[PDB]
């Protein structure tokens, strides 16, 4: 699945951590729990933060450089010593025992996948009139709009989607195809680039009953 | 005392007959008003959805 940012943003607490870096959302909770000292405070300070600064793109360790003091390359910890770094002199109580770093374990500490963009859909219930904004990932499938919309409506199921697409007529509208596949485009860049306000125009999901029983 | 049955009769048949009539009528009536009025409000919503 996928995750808006304000979405990573609610879990921001030692009981339910979860951070996203490199395009990952991450559940760390179990890693806060056992690993509770000094070495889990600068995650703990960006629970439900973006991670991604600390890393580099080629590989997926954090970043790293020529220490000033000792002139050995080790990764570059400006926050602090997260988990699974080692300490910079040779001490006696860092075992390299564990199998893999946290931010290569994706299989047990990665759940979901985060958005890269969002954008903001107005859907609107036409038997009774009520209008929502919302925000979804700009790249998902109708299918989980409908489940974001879940929350708005508990019977969203049995209604049925309508769309104005391409002249323009309000059309069906497919679950599987993402709202870009559908023709619903999305314009914000160009109205930013046209000082044109992001809140001007919105999409409009126009939501009909079905009739059921 | 000889006209009496027959306007008995006539009297009667016409009597029920109008009565009945009446009723009957007026039942039609009402339950056709009730499913026009209905249908007219089933047209109202359609054209407010339109509207929109």
């Amino acid at each position: 699945r996928y995750y808006t940012p304000y979405e990573v943003a609610m879990h921001n607490t030692p009981d339910d951590c979860w951070v996203s870096f490199l395009g990952g959302v991450y559940n760390l909770t179990d890693l806060i729990k056992a690993n509770q000292g000094a070495l889990a405070a600068p995650l703990i300070a960006a629970a439900g933060q973006d991670l991604t600064h600390w890393f580099d793109p080629t590989t997926k360790d954090p970043k790293r450089h020529i220490c000033p003091a000792t002139h050995i390359e080790r990764f570059y910890t400006p926050m602090g010593r997260f988990i699974h770094v080692p300490p910079p002199e040779p001490m006696c109580n860092w075992d390299t025992s564990f199998g893999l770093p946290w931010w290569r374990d994706a299989k047990k500490y990665q759940i979901g996948l985060l958005s890269a963009r969002t954008r903001v859909i107005r859907v609107r219930n036409v038997l009774t009139d009520q209008e929502d904004q919302i925000e979804v990932p700009c790249e998902e499938k109708l299918v989980e709009i409908r489940e974001r919309y879940l929350e708005l409506n508990a019977h969203a199921k049995s209604y049925t989607w309508k769309a104005l697409v391409r002249t323009h007529v309000f059309q069906e509208l497919d679950l599987n195809l993402t709202l870009e596949e559908n023709g619903v485009p999305d314009e914000t860049p160009v109205f930013e680039d046209h000082h044109v306000p992001t809140d001007y125009f919105i999409p409009v999901l126009h939501v009909y009953w079905n009739d059921d029983l | 005392f000889e006209v009496e049955p027959i306007l008995e009769v006539l009297v009667g048949k016409v009597l029920e007959q109008g009565l009945m009539e009446v009723l009957e009528e007026e039942e039609l009536a009402a339950m056709r008003a009730h499913q026009e009025h209905f249908e007219q409000i089933r047209n109202a919503e359609l054209v407010a959805t339109q509207r929109m």
